[PDB]
RNA sequence: GCAGU
DNA sequence: CGCCGCGTCAGACTGCACAAAACCCTCCCCTTAGGGGAGGGTCAAGGC
DNA sequence: GCCTTGACCCTCCCCTAAGGGGAGGGTTTAGATTGTGGTCTGACGCGGCG
């Protein structure tokens, strides 16, 4: 089974199950230290954004690598997003300072 | 997770004195794979005094290694990262080598998560009276 | 905290009962202290003599619906109310007033035109209130010292600042700051003593009236809390029935519980019947309601509960009675509706499936991450967008300006709104079947083979 | 090295801490270095080993903490204490999708510490 | 972009502040019609346009007029992402203790107020009183009293003292509260106390007190009398394909709060005795405490399938959690997964890929190709090019993966070593051949194993895996400094 | 979107009010039809394979 | 007939069959389970059972 | 739940 | 101090199969007529 | 000998107002009804009682 793209999740924006649901494979957390005992900072990074919850960067990668540039322009995960609404739905208050 | 080589020098003089691992009767152990890819904290001298065998700043390599097992140096003072000065992460001489590649580390490498593998990967291999001088 | 409240015998409801209604006619009483109340009493009786609304919800009887006691007793209070108008002529009249409230003793009243006279007697306290909380913070904004020796002089004078001449005696530098008052209290302190007398009776003898109108309220909502807290124990063996059906135990018994305060305070002991007879009415109604109204994720109204009900009912004893579900076709005909009013009823009564659910008992998985999201768009969409906007910019390049901008103007191309024909006339000088041929000049002529061979790549197969 | 990563202040010396208080090490070592730079006497410490459970939950960084496990109780103590963040590890760095500060992502956030400081 | 992320508690303003609108109803959507319900839990006024740039009555359809409040429904004209990202509120009308920082050990109100935490849950539970303000009178400040010690109270003292019960009396006493003062009474008397165990209480009672002092924090935003709502995208309530709905737990959590809340005013317009309005209360009470985390103070909810309702604080922890499940680890695009087998003919760089999978995987880039290359005019003539698997396609699929690096990756990656990558081999099977001196490096025998494929897609992950990951630059192991590329 | 306006504009083809929901054969999945059912609901008339 | 019903249709005893050929079903049928409702939980069984 | 590694 | 009660934790990937009623009253939706507007059909003048 | 710009008239389509009807929310019922329903985990740290 294999998928470039096709059909994401609801509330976390990432990519579907299985290759009944078309798939995509877990990039899971030993996975993400395997990247990370490597210094390969650019394709965990891409793992992150741009090929699960990066929905404006997911969309401009695609775009990009159809327009012939391997670039990406990574966002903030949606899944971060998620976290930041689920954590202020109780009483605290999370934020991003700047 | 955050342990980082972030210098490459803390220019401290602590270190571990590195001896071979001798359990009773007989070693487990020997100084070579013990300080093998260290750098040392301290002139390596001969047991002849006062000629350094190897100089205080040295990264044991396999050649220098060789150098200390024809004398026979068996306690050699190594630089370790429990004694590194630098704060929020690790000098490159304090680490030593870089033992996937061979060299001294590189600035930049994240070895909390190297060790933090290297310790549990194997953790699927492991489970769930007088003294009589064996040799001259 | 509920059993620690002892049950009541048929006696004690009795004595609960008239302490309430003592308690509210004794407060209907104190407001015909206000004979303001007694003026629309009568104008309404005279509206009653022209049929305005109906006796039942005016009167509901009297004590010692038929209508011919109302009109000619109301006449007498109105020959009442002529023997206490001008008797006065002020030590005389002190008694015809409560001969007032003895005389009507025997009046019933009911709920909600009592209720505009309450809210009207609100009024008239928010107004005492007010007055004497301006009298108390207009001073004591400007001053400091213990009011006391300003409330001492000022009960009992009503009608002027006379009670300000003895204020400035004590020459404590308070009634020095009060001459800067002095003045400003000027509307203020006449007006309400004009109503005063418009219902006739004195601010602090109606302040009397005020807190006997709040002593008697209070005596009737302590005994509407003796009912309440007593029979608590016919809430919950009622409630247990309804236990599964959607709801909470706690949400089923409070319900219950604001049913039993309606059955209360629409509760009267004169018919004769036991109490829970009536609260178990009242605790149905109300529990019922509340899981018809608050027991679904989507919410379906109480003539579409009752449908469904009744349709469960239904196919529960046909079930019963031929051994098997009945079908729709059938189910429609032991009742009388259509067999398309069945089936969306059927499809109606469904409850929302949590996204929660593991599938297969595998709960590393559920059914919350098998929902794609259906919204959004292609990637590969995207791309054939971004590339349509680029191959109709080359094409429309390949154009006049003027009638290239007017294809861009008319449909929405590079711009927020598109233009009507009229719209863009007003814009380019021109009239408007011109720039009309002007669209059809520009389209006649991308449809060559020319340069709309890209495009048409962009039509499906 | 990672379990012996905090001490416990013994003497308050003159410094901001208090006697008892579990103080991260690089901490109380900076602090004792820049105040022995201005001649007063620094803290004296005495550093504690934790398991490494207990030391992943005693980060100075609320997000790594809350990522590994109790969360109830990392994200409560953030709150009342009013904690920041300051994104310095790599958890919290692939929490919100950037580059780790490991690898080829450590010259960008050398960059960005020496570019967003002056 | 941003360098910090601050956390802290957030004060009933704040709450305001971040939400669009009130829900006062329970409303979910409507039966009948699907729209959602006008001040529900779902409210296309509140939450936001659930179209994009169309008003729930279709006045207003087009982007022509964006931005636009609609005057015959207030639903703006936006996009509806903003469903994602626009929070409501729900003003309760009783405070409500919040039950992390009244249950989550040690109690922060109870480490707070220097009281147990058995008589906080007793006072805000309507079992006893405390007395919020002594005065000239013997009863002190954290006094508990029951029912009939208030009573004598009331007897002896009068309208003088001010006692109260459940979190109104909790927040009236984080609300009267000095906390500098009483964080230098408290230093005071800890320099003098030389028992130990009294001096680590003081100890973490002082930095909690210097915390909420230096912090902008107060201690009554413990107390909740605004309670935030989720925005409704991230609790959907979608219809699933066979007409049945499918909806998260946080609606029913919600909508039990919104009725007993809306039950709660009524009561308190009704003016109804103190048994049923205390029972009320205790009721929403443990209706948020069941919102906010479930089963954390006695029994769990358990709705309609007599299995636990997910809370919030369930949503974002354990290892179902975000924080494990959707932001350290991810579904992947571009990825793929096959069986394994050996292929020792290739060299160490070299891994054997489907043709199957590596046209699936690389299908933005032969899309690319195709458009450029002139053999597509378009997007959608290179979609169906691909699609019919011509044959120009396959020297297109030869040229992209030339020196296209991909990572393979066995799970469990116990090490490093579990990830390497290397450049494909087109082949015509379905199973991906690995080279056999890296087999040792991922645990990997071919009696059933399975691989995942990743592509590098940027200039920097392709550089990556040609120099850090590529397995020629993995032939020793880090653990030791032996050879791990070694034969078998 | 105004382009794929532009577009019918020119060509003329207009979209149609229905969506190919089809069912398809599985990718990589290829054989015979062995067998077909039809479960038509009662009251719904049934088709020519019915 | 709920209770029946789920209990033949949504128990965890009452498996999906395993059909690949004969013996499949012949030793799905004579399986033996400590699982179920009223055993052990696959999670809390230590290695004494 | 049942299997595969 | 000893002890009891309570909170937290327990690998990673894959498939498979999957989930009371009756009467009153107002309000919103469907239907239809209308009216305005917005193109569409077929020519009358110079200009090309 | 062949192209614009109006010109007038014709035709259909979308928004608006109203009317009928289904729907949906509301109020009231008076023989007595008085306190509801799994246990199959062990290890570790901590914190309050006693
Ligand atoms: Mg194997
Ligand atoms: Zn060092
Ligand atoms: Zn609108």
């Amino acid at each position: 089974h294999a998928r470039s793209t096709g059909s994401y999740s609801l509330v976390t924006q990432q990519p579907l199950g299985g290759k009944a649901q078309f798939g995509g494979q877990r990039f899971g957390e030993m996975e993400v230290w395997a990247l990370e005992a490597y210094g390969a900072a650019y394709t965990l990074q891409e793992m992150l954004t741009v090929k699960s919850d990066d929905v404006n960067g997911r969309t401009k990668m695609y775009k990009n690598i159809v327009d012939g540039n391997h670039q990406m322009e990574p966002g903030m995960p949606e899944s971060f997003n998620v976290l930041l609404k689920e954590i202020r739905s109780l009483g605290i208050n999370i934020e991003l300072e700047d | 997770q955050d342990l980082v080589v972030t210098e490459d020098d803390c220019g401290t003089h602590e270190g571990i004195m590195m001896t071979p691992v001798i359990e009773g009767g007989d070693v487990k152990e020997p100084l070579r794979d013990r300080v093998l890819g260290r750098v040392t904290a301290e002139d390596v001298l001969k047991p002849g005094t006062a000629d350094i065998l190897v100089p205080r700043n040295t990264l044991l390599h396999e050649q220098w290694c060789d150098l200390l097992e024809e004398n026979s140096v068996d306690a050699v003072k190594v630089r370790s990262v429990v004694s590194c000065d630098t704060d929020f992460g690790v000098c490159a001489h304090c680490y030593g080598r870089d033992l996937a590649r061979g060299h001294i580390i590189n600035k930049g490498e994240a070895i909390g998560v190297i060790a933090a593998q290297s310790i549990g990967e194997p953790g699927t291999q492991l489970t769930m009276s007088s003294i009589q001088v064996k040799n001259k | 905290e509920m059993g620690t409240v002892e049950l009541l015998t048929r006696e004690g409801e009795i004595d609960i009962a008239k302490r309430i209604e003592d308690g509210i006619n004794q407060v209907q009483c104190s407001v015909a202290e206000y004979p303001e109340a007694i003026t629309y009493l009568l104008e309404q009786y005279d509206r009653v003599e022209a049929e305005e609304a109906r006796l039942s919800d005016l009167i509901t009887g009297f004590v010692d619906i038929d209508p011919e006691l109302a009109r000619e007793k109301f006449a007498e209070l109105r020959a009442q109310y002529v023997v206490t108008r001008d008797t006065i002529k002020h030590a005389t009249a002190q008694e015809e007033i409560l001969k007032l409230s003895e005389v009507f003793k025997q009046f019933r009243l009911v709920p909600k035109q009592f209720d505009y006279l309450v809210n009207s007697m609100r009024v008239m306290m928010d107004r005492v209130r007010t007055q004497e909380r301006l009298i108390m913070k207009l001073c004591v904004e400007q001053c400091k010292m213990p009011k006391k020796n300003f409330i001492t002089l000022f009960t009992g004078n009503e009608t002027s600042d006379t009670w300000f001449n003895a204020a400035i005696a004590m020459n404590k530098p308070w009634s020095e700051k009060l001459h800067d008052v002095s003045e400003e209290v000027h509307r203020a302190l006449q007006k309400l003593q004009q109503i005063e007398e418009e219902t006739g009776l004195t601010i602090e003898q109606v302040k009397d009236i005020n807190r006997r109108m709040s002593i008697g309220e209070a005596k009737a909502r302590r005994a509407k809390k003796e009912m309440v807290e007593a029979n608590l124990r016919l809430v919950i063996s009622i409630a247990k029935k309804y236990t599964n059906r959607g709801l909470q135990f706690l949400d089923l018994i409070q319900e219950g519980n604001i049913g039993l305060m309606k059955a209360v305070d629409k509760f009267e002991y004169r018919r004769g019947y036991k109490f829970s007879t009536y609260a178990t009415w009242w605790i149905r109604q109300a529990i019922t309601r509340s899981i018809a109204d608050q027991a679904r994720t989507i919410r379906i109204p109480v003539h579409m509960i009752e449908t469904i009900n009744k349709l469960n009912r239904i196919s529960r004893q046909m079930l019963q009675e031929m051994g098997r579900e009945p079908t729709p076709e059938e189910l429609a005909e032991r009742m009388l509706m259509p067999e398309d009013k069945i089936r969306k009823v059927l499809k109606i009564a469904k409850e929302p499936i949590s996204m929660e659910t593991p599938i297969g008992d595998d709960e590393d998985s559920h059914l919350g991450d098998f929902i794609e999201d259906t919204t959004l768009e292609l990637p590969l969409d995207s791309a054939t967008t971004e590339s349509l906007r680029a191959a109709t910019h080359d094409v429309l390049a390949g154009l006049t300006a003027r009638e290239a901008k007017v294809l861009r103007m008319r449909f929405g191309i590079d711009m927020n709104t598109d233009y009507t024909l009229e719209e863009v006339g007003k814009q380019f000088d021109v009239t408007r079947e011109r720039i009309r041929q002007i669209e059809a000049k520009a389209l006649r002529k991308l449809r060559h083979p020319s340069r709309s061979e890209v495009l048409r790549s962009f039509l499906d197969d | 090295r990672q379990m012996l990563r905090k001490a416990t202040i013994v003497n308050a010396g003159s410094s901001d801490f208090l006697e008892g208080e579990q103080v991260e090490y690089s901490r109380v070592k900076i602090a004792n270095r820049e105040l022995e730079a201005n001649g007063k006497v620094g803290a004296t410490y005495s550093r504690d080993l934790l398991g490494i459970t207990k030391a992943s939950l005693a980060t100075e960084s609320f997000i790594s903490a809350a990522s590994f496990q109790e969360t109830t109780r990392v994200l409560t103590e953030a709150a009342v204490a009013g904690k920041r963040d300051e994104l310095r590890g790599l958890k919290e760095n692939v929490i919100v999708g950037r580059l780790i500060p490991a690898g080829t992502g450590y010259a960008y956030h050398q960059d960005r510490m020496r570019r967003r400081a002056a | 972009e941003f360098d910090a992320i601050k956390i802290a508690l957030a004060s009933p303003d704040m709450i305001r502040s971040w939400s669009f609108g009130e829900v006062k109803k329970p409303e979910t959507i409507n039966y009948r019609t699907f729209k959602p319900e006008r001040d529900g839990l779902f409210c296309a006024r509140i939450f936001g346009p659930v179209k994009d740039y169309e008003c729930l009555c279709g006045k207003y359809k087009r982007l022509k007029h964006r931005g636009v409040i609609c005057e015959k429904c207030g639903v703006e004209v936006t996009q509806t992402k903003v469903r994602r990202e626009r929070m409501g509120h729900i003003e309760l009308a009783s405070p409500t203790a919040h039950i992390w920082f009244l249950k989550s050990l040690p109690s922060r109100i109870g480490l707070l107020l220097d009281m147990p935490l058995r008589d906080i849950e007793r006072v805000l539970y309507f079992e006893s009183y405390v007395v919020i303000e002594g005065g000239m009178t013997n009863l002190e400040r954290q006094q508990i009293l029951t029912e009939e010690q208030y009573l004598d109270a009331l007897e002896e003292f009068g309208d003088e003292f001010d006692a109260k019960m459940g979190a109104e009396a909790i927040q009236a006493l984080l609300k009267s509260m000095d906390l500098e003062q009483e964080c230098e009474q408290l230093r005071e008397e800890l320099n003098e106390t030389n028992s130990e165990t009294k001096r680590k209480k003081l100890t973490k009672r002082i930095k909690l007190l210097e915390a909420f002092v230096q912090s902008g924090n107060k201690p009554e935003w413990m107390i909740l009398t605004v309670l935030p709502v989720l925005p409704p995208d991230l609790r959907p309530l979608v219809p699933l394909d066979g007409g049945r709905f499918a909806t998260s737990d946080l609606n029913d959590l919600y909508r039990r709060v919104i009725n007993r809340n809306n039950r709660l005013k009524r009561l308190l317009d009704l003016a109804a005795p103190d048994i049923i309005v205390r029972n009320e209360k205790r009721m929403l009470q443990e209706a948020v405490d069941a919102l906010l985390d479930n089963g954390r103070r006695g029994r769990a909810i358990t709705g309609s399938n007599k299995r636990p309702l997910k809370s919030l604080a369930d949503m974002i922890k354990g290892k179902q959690g975000r924080f494990r499940q959707n932001l350290l680890g991810k579904r992947v695009d571009y990825s793929g997964r096959s069986v394994i087998t050996v292929g020792p003919y290739l060299r160490l760089h070299q891994c054997g890929l489907p043709k199957k999978m590596a046209l699936e995987l690389f299908k933005p880039f032969i899309y690319g190709k195709l458009e450029l290359r002139g053999l597509a005019t378009t997007i959608k003539a290179a979609k169906k090019m691909v699609e019919r698997e011509e044959a120009v396609v396959w020297d297109i699929l030869d040229e992209v993966i030339r020196e296209h690096p991909v990572l393979l990756n066995r799970a469990p990656t116990l090490h490093r070593l579990g990830i390497q990558a290397f450049e494909p081999v087109l082949i015509e099977g379905k199973a991906i051949q690995l080279h056999p001196l890296v087999c040792a490096a991922y645990n990997a025998d071919f009696d059933g194993d399975q691989m995942a494929v990743h592509v590098p897609l940027t200039l920097e992950a392709q550089l990556e895996a040609r120099a850090l990951m590529m397995s020629t630059n993995n032939i020793l192991s880090p653990a030791n400094g032996e050879p791990i590329i070694v034969p078998s | 979107t105004p382009e794929e306006k532009l577009l019918r504009a020119i060509f003329g083809e207009k979209a149609s009010d229905v969506k190919d929901s089809s069912l398809r054969v599985p990718n990589g999945v290829s054989g015979t039809v062995i067998d077909v059912q039809v479960f038509t609901r009662d009251g719904v008339e049934k088709d020519k394979r019915a | 007939s709920a209770a029946v019903k789920e209990f033949f249709g949504s128990s965890q005893l009452s498996q999906f069959m395993d059909q690949n050929n004969p013996l499949s079903e012949i030793t799905h049928k004579r399986r033996i389970s400590a699982l179920g409702p009223g055993g052990l939980t696959r999670e809390r069984a230590g290695f004494e059972v």
